[PDB]
RNA sequence: CAGCCAGGAUGUUGGCUUAGAAGCAGCCAUCAUUUAAAGAAAGCGUAAUAGCUCACUGGUCGAGUCGGCCUGCGCGGAAGA
């Protein structure tokens, strides 16, 4: 690793997507593919184009850092890989369920699509959006 | 140094022995005895080991660190088993094993009948292979070496007895 | 797209009819035979129009026959054709080969039928241009 | 300039190998008079020779010389200490070869004169510009010193 | 076993031991005879051919090869020793090129010749050679011939009795499957072998003779298309030449026109090989019907302007194939090498 | 830092010399945009193909790691009757 500005930069430009942000899903690429990244990631190209984040910084020191200043009761993403995917525009966009959907597309492990707090829920399989 | 750092857990079923500095590891899966360098001791807890370095010694942490391996290499063993496969390639070759001892057609004028140690076994699923099973690492890889030195695959053919794991360079 | 499954790919052109000089019988030795050029191989090809190399994958796997499906041909190979010369490159950076205009490569980047990484527009606008400045090139955007 | 090209043809003692070049300074011998023998400090001197058989302990060859300077071809084969065939002043004491026959002896008898002559010269016209060739037939003595040193090598080595 | 290569080798004869200037002088009397002998004749360099050696591999590991320099001379009369002749083991057929107006030494036809190449240098003389009595007290010495120095230029080319050249991806290879011994690589891309793997065919005791292979090239004078000249020269001992010609290829054009440029380019390699006697023979026929391969066989004989048998042969399929070989074999014995 | 579990893809078979070279025979202007953590790329096996890999990143382990400078004492260099 490189010394520590990008490391600041790249949370500070995370956290402030917080503030502009909506409901968000998980994903446990352990065994991942291109191709399927080509997949779930060249829909959100299909919708607006590079805007959406999907970085995948869970360690213990690099996501939990910006926890406590917005959502406080995400702390729990400290276990093992979890992935990010933050929408700019809509609340409660369809994306949250195309990792649900696209969990037997040759993606058997997805974090079980836990998916975020926007109401402080629990692992829940969520239909009923906003389209 | 770090080796000796990280705890080591042991399975069920088996019992750690204490007399000093020699210990018995006997599980499911056989028994064996073996002896350090008279430098690191041996401490049982609920469900690990710690051994440590003595003053005086300038090596210290090098030898404490060899000391769980040789546990690793026996803790596992009496629990798991210790497998190695063997591949023979080659026209006029033959494998076979009876009793306790293999004959192995090589190419020599006379068979060539190779004696098996104690606690190790030998079958042949194929009449071309044969697979090892042992309860320690030095004996069991000694045991493999000691079948590769009659036919140490050429650079030409890779012709001869070697290991599925290692792949012959062919030039 | 899912697992090795001995994909190759060669090709000249489109408009031959598999000659030996340039490629041979290359074009398959695990199951596939090289009568079967002519007859799936062209059935959209021969369509629309033979001036483009196009690679395929194989996508054989305990069949006699194939199952693959032909795709987009390559960024460079229109080069010679609709955008200049033709010869090749010849001296490579000694000089300033030729001049590549914005108005090329601009809508017909556009006609690959399944050839995308996201819907921006803008981002393979400057993407099939990547292919060119490889042989002494100017762009002019 | 050198723009002539000149040919020699020479008959040698030894086993010869192959061919090469020599560029040997040459002076005045310092005792005898007579002699002209390579010196260091001499005039400097090219001169190239080729094979084109050989024979039991001698051999026929082809060679260019450039400089005639006097006696050059001799010295520059007899500084390779391979002395022309019947030299009397510059080539080396009498060898016949093991198992030679009577008739072979009597042919050096016989030939008591230098092993050399000149074949193929090369001549550009003065007032026209046209290139000349020209050839020497062999002489008879040389005709038959091969024709008896092909017979004795046929005969003793096979 | 699998590559050939040529190289060149720089090689060195050592140069007579010196002479030595002495004076023995005893535990009691001070004065004594000029005590010294010759020296070592140098070490000469001989050219021997070898069956087991069949590349010059060894040769572009190492360019240089030194003779063993003579001793010089020493006391008591003593005469250092000859140098020993280094004997290098070469392939058979090889050829040696030389610099300056160079010419070949010898051709290497049958195992056991040695060709001598290097002349070593030769003794000189001590002071004791000069003993007089005018001169009382010689302190003249000979200095050793200087060694012979030449560049070999080593040209190896088979001995390939049955010599054949083809069509790209014609079967060459192919052809080799048949009755004889040896296993080139077959598949069907061009020029499938590179590396030339002669082989021999032995039909009955006391006859047999070998076949080399040499793959097929496009029509030019350089280096291009990949293959040229430098395949070529491995023929030129070949008593008897073998053409082949595919017939209705799977994917190249049919052989109207390419037939004929091979034969030109051959008049231009350096002799058009001396106007040996070449033998057209086919290939691909077990793809067509036997009789449709008839009339268009002969067909093109013809249009090459050829009048002899065309023979007809399937390699894969090995029909005609011991044909052929019956043919070949009476041509060979009733015309001895003279 | 090194390990273990995975990513190594894309416009893209990069243009001439090219039979065949398309990261791994010959030239680099060294392209950059896609999700980003990864180069028209240092190594096997051939002719590329197809596959093994690496720098890099993601997860786990959790506390030192990296190589330049000066110096004391050491090792090989050091075989004879
Ligand atoms: N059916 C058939 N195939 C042949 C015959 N001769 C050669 N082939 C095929 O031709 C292919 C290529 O031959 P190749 O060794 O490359 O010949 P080359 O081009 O001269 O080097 C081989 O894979 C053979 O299967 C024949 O007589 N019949
Ligand atoms: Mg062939």
């Amino acid at each position: 690793m490189a010394l520590n500005l990008q490391d600041k930069q790249a949370i500070v430009a995370e956290v402030s997507e917080v503030a502009k942000g909506a409901l968000s899903a998980v994903v446990a690429d352990s065994r991942g593919v291109t191709v399927d990244k080509m997949t779930e990631l060249r829909k959100a190209g299909r919708e607006a184009g590079v805007y959406m984040r999907v970085v995948r910084n869970t360690l213990l020191r690099r996501a939990v850092e910006g926890t406590p200043f917005e959502c406080l009761k995400d702390a729990f993403v400290g276990p093992t890989l979890i992935a990010y995917s933050m929408e700019h525009p809509g609340a409660a966009a369809r994306l949250f369920k195309e990792f649900a959907k696209a969990n037997a597309k040759f993606e058997v492990k997805a974090a079980a699509f836990e998916g975020e707090l926007i109401p402080a829920s629990q692992i829940d399989r969520l239909a009923t959006l906003p389209t | 140094s770090r080796v000796a750092k990280a705890p080591v857990v042991v399975p069920a079923g088996v019992d750690v022995k204490i007399n000093g500095q020699v210990i018995t590891i006997k599980g499911k899966n056989g028994e064996l005895t073996r002896t350090l360098n008279d430098a690191v001791e041996v401490k049982h807890a609920d469900n690990t080991l710690t051994f440590g370095p003595r003053d005086g010694y300038a090596d210290g942490w090098a030898q404490a660190g060899t000391a769980r391996a040789l546990l690793n290499s026996m803790v596992i063993g009496v629990t798991e088993g210790f497998t190695k496969k063997l591949q023979l390639v080659g026209v006029g070759y033959r494998a076979a094993v009876k009793g306790n001892v293999i004959n192995l057609s090589l190419g020599f004028s006379h068979p060539v009948d190779h004696q098996l140690p104690a606690g190790i076994t030998a079958e042949c699923p194929t009449q071309t292979e044969i697979v090892l099973k042992g309860a320690d690492k030095q004996v069991i890889g000694q045991v493999a070496a000691d079948l590769r030195a009659y036919r140490r695959p050429e650079p030409y053919k890779g012709k001869g007895v070697r290991y599925a794991d290692e792949v012959v360079r062919t030039k | 797209a899912k697992k090795v499954q001995a994909y190759v790919k060669l090709q000249v052109a489109a408009g031959m009819a598999n000659p030996s000089p340039p490629v041979g019988p290359a074009l398959g030795q695990q199951g596939v035979n090289i009568m079967e050029f002519c007859k799936a191989f062209n059935a959209k090809t021969d369509s629309i129009e033979k001036g483009l190399p196009i690679p395929v994958v194989i996508t054989v796997y305990a069949d006699r026959s194939f199952t693959f499906v032909t795709k987009t041909p390559p960024a460079a190979v229109l080069l010679k054709k609709a955008a200049g010369i033709k010869s090749g490159s010849g001296k490579p950076n000694k000089d300033k080969v030729g001049k590549i205009s914005r108005a090329q490569l601009q809508e017909i980047a556009q006609t690959k039928a399944a050839d995308m990484t996201g819907a921006d527009i803008e981002a393979m606008t400057r993407s099939i241009e990547g292919t060119a400045r490889s042989m002494g090139l100017v762009v002019e955007d | 300039r050198r723009e002539i090209t000149r040919e020699y043809e020479a008959v040698a003692i030894g086993h010869m190998t192959a061919g090469g070049t020599v560029d040997e300074p040459i002076s005045r011998h310092p005792t005898k008079r007579t002699h002209m023998a390579v010196h260091p400090m001499g005039k400097p001197a090219v001169t190239h020779y080729r094979i084109m058989e050989h024979f039991r302990v001698h051999t026929r060859l082809r060679l260019r010389l450039e400089t005639g300077r006097t006696h050059q071809i001799r010295v520059h084969m007899a500084h390779i200490t391979h002395p022309l065939v019947g030299d009397p002043v510059y080539g080396g004491r009498p060898r016949p070869p093991k198992g030679a026959s009577e008739a072979f002896i009597s042919t050096l008898r016989k030939f008591d004169r230098q092993a050399l002559h000149a074949t193929m010269l090369r001549l550009y016209h003065p007032i026209s510009g046209i290139e000349m060739e020209w050839h020497a037939p062999i002489p008879q003595d040389m005709v038959e010193l091969i024709e008896v040193m092909r017979a004795d090598f046929e005969e003793h080595k096979d | 076993m699998k590559f050939v290569d040529e190289a060149s080798i720089l090689v060195v004869a050592g140069d007579g031991g010196n002479g030595c200037v002495s004076f023995r002088r005893e535990k009691y009397i001070p004065k004594g005879g000029p005590d010294g002998g010759d020296g070592g004749d140098g070490g000469d360099v001989w050219m021997e051919a070898d069956e087991n050696l069949n590349t010059l591999i060894d040769y572009r590991f190492e360019k240089s090869f030194r003779a063993e320099r003579g001793q010089n001379g020493a006391s008591r009369d003593c005469t250092g020793k000859r140098g020993k002749d280094v004997t290098i083991k070469v392939p058979v057929g090889t050829r040696v090129i030389d610099q300056g107006t160079g010419e070949t030494m010898g051709d290497m036809t049958k195992h056991g010749q040695r060709l001598l190449v290097a002349k070593g240098g030769w003794h000189g003389l001590g002071n004791t050679r000069f003993k007089s009595s005018v001169n009382r007290t010689p302190r003249q010495k000979t200095n050793g011939t200087p060694g012979d120095k030449r560049e070999l230029l080593l040209e190896l080319m088979l001995l390939a009795d049955v010599g054949m050249l083809g069509m790209p991806n014609a079967g060459k290879s192919t052809f080799i499957r048949a009755v004889s011994a040896a296993k080139p690589k077959v598949a069907d891309y061009p020029f499938t072998t590179l590396v030339p793997s002669l082989g021999v065919v032995r039909m009955d005791n006391e006859k047999s003779f070998v076949v080399a292979d040499i793959p097929g090239l496009i029509e030019g004078a350089a280096e291009g298309a990949g293959l040229g000249i430098r395949f070529l020269k491995h023929l030129e001992r070949c008593r008897v030449l073998l053409h082949l010609i595919d017939i209705d290829p799977i994917d190249g054009t049919d052989p109207v026109e390419n037939a004929r440029i091979i034969i030109s380019e051959l008049e231009k390699y350096s002799q058009d090989l001396a106007t040996k006697p070449r033998w057209l023979v086919f290939n691909k026929i077990d793809l067509l019907d036997k009789v449709e391969a008839e009339e268009k066989a002969k067909a093109i004989a013809e249009a090459l302007g050829w009048e002899d048998k065309y023979y007809l042969i399937s390699a894969a399929s090995g029909l005609g194939v011991k044909d052929l070989c019956w043919d070949v074999m009476t041509f060979i014995i009733e015309n001895p090498v003279v």
